[PDB]
Parts: C-alpha cells; structure tokens; sequence
C-alpha cells in the first residue's frame, strides 16, 4: 500500500578474486547463489605480458525466449591462465557480464588485474 | 505501446523534468541485452491496465544498450545497478528512491504499485 517500499551490488553477486604463483594466475569468481556469469562476454586481455590461449571450461545452459540459449557459469568460476611473460607493471584486463535469475541484468564489468613480473623462461 | 520520450544524458533528464513541472513522471531504463528488460516491455508496459494507470504520467525511456559514457554517466548519477530499472518522481520533481523498481515485474503487480500514489 506504501508507494515507498532485493538485487546485490554486483561485487557481492561476483566476487571476484585472483592468485598469481610465477607464471600461473588463478582468475576466480564466487557467484552468489541466483545469479549466473554469461561465458560469451567474459575476455581477458594482457598489458605488457604474453598469455597463453585460455580455455573457458563447459558450464550449463540457460534458455530465454528471445536469445534461446546460452552457456552461462553458476556458484563459482575458475579460470587458470598461464603467463609466459610478463613486464614489471604489466596488468591483466578482465571483462565479464552477469545476471539475476528473478530477471536483473548486470552490466559488464572490468577488473585490471596487476600481474608480478615473470621473465622469458 | 507506452510512448515514452526517449533521454541519453543526465542533462536531458533534468530538462525533461522541469518541462513535466506538475505531473508525475516515470523513468525507465532499458538495454536490448537484457531479457528482463526485453520482458518488461513485451508483457507488462503493454498490458491495459498498466497503461491506464499510465494515463496521467509524463513517460521518460533512457536506452543505455551502447552502455557508453553517456550511458554509464547516467546510471551512476542516478546509482542504477542494474536492468530493468524504473524510478519514479512526484509531480512535484521529487525522486521516491523506496518506490523504484528493480527487476522484472509483472502487469498485475507493477500497476498495483503504481496506484499507490493515490
């Protein structure tokens, strides 16, 4: 009857979060229960590093009446990314777009990743 | 069909606003994207009712499909997270932030909160 009276910021729906050993990164992503990443609008992209290919792993599909389906990731995501080489100061551009089952759209995000300098071999 | 009066800057908001000096108005943000936003338009906007409770109310759309600078300027000046989101402002210009609404929602329940204004 109140005129003046459920969706969480999008940080506390991806928690997003990295871990770099040498040249093993670890993209990783808590996914708040309800909410889902789309793999297709995920991109990551070196700054003055050299990254080998990254493989996204096989999530599960979501269905819409307008775009029929689509792989989406639900829980958590883990993306491992090999880092060949990498200058002092080289970042790791991380793309990536989520929505809400209950019909909430999140934009794209970005996070820059910083990246501990790794040399040739 | 609602006709809404399409706006891309904060700028235009504001204009829109003291040009609808005396109504009350309605905003809605909007992406091709997003299927809720794609919902909202196919099954509530459209429905009678809806539409009549409509009637009297200025109706203002901000597409932000490009998500570009304009687009991200205004959704931050108004902390929008995220689509489909619609606010809401008294005929007087005043913002009723508790009275927005966040997600899809259906034609019975939007035209509901809709005449709560009463």
């Amino acid at each position: 009857g109140l005129f003046d009276a459920q969706f969480v910021p999008a940080d506390q729906a991806f928690a997003f979060d990295f871990q770099q050993n040498q040249h093993d990164l670890n993209l990783t992503w808590q996914i708040k229960d309800g909410y889902y990443l789309y793999r297709k609008q995920i991109r990551i992209t070196p700054e003055h590093a050299k990254i080998a290919d990254v493989q996204l792993p096989q999530g599960v599909w979501h269905e819409d009446e307008f775009y029929g389906k689509s792989e989406i990731y639900r829980d958590r995501l883990t993306l491992p990314v090999t880092i060949n080489q990498a200058s002092a100061g080289a970042t790791l551009t991380v793309t990536y777009q989520g929505s809400a089952d209950a019909g909430f759209c999140y934009p794209p995000e970005t996070k820059t990743v910083p990246l501990s300098e790794v040399v040739a071999n | 069909h609602l006709n809404f009066t399409q706006i891309k800057t904060v700028d235009e908001l504001n204009q829109a606003l003291v040009e609808a000096k005396g109504k009350p108005v309605m905003l809605d943000l909007y992406a091709d994207w997003c299927v809720a936003s794609k919902e909202f338009e196919k099954y509530t906007f459209s429905d009678p009712q809806v539409q009549k409770a409509l009637a009297d109310t200025v109706l203002l759309q901000a597409n932000v499909t490009a998500n570009d600078a304009q687009d991200v300027a205004l959704l931050k000046h108004l902390n929008v997270l995220g689509l489909p989101t619609i606010l809401f402002f008294d005929g007087q210009g005043q913002e009723h932030p508790q009275a927005r609404v966040t997600g899809f929602m259906d034609a019975e329940t939007f035209s509901a909160h809709l005449r709560d204004r009463q």
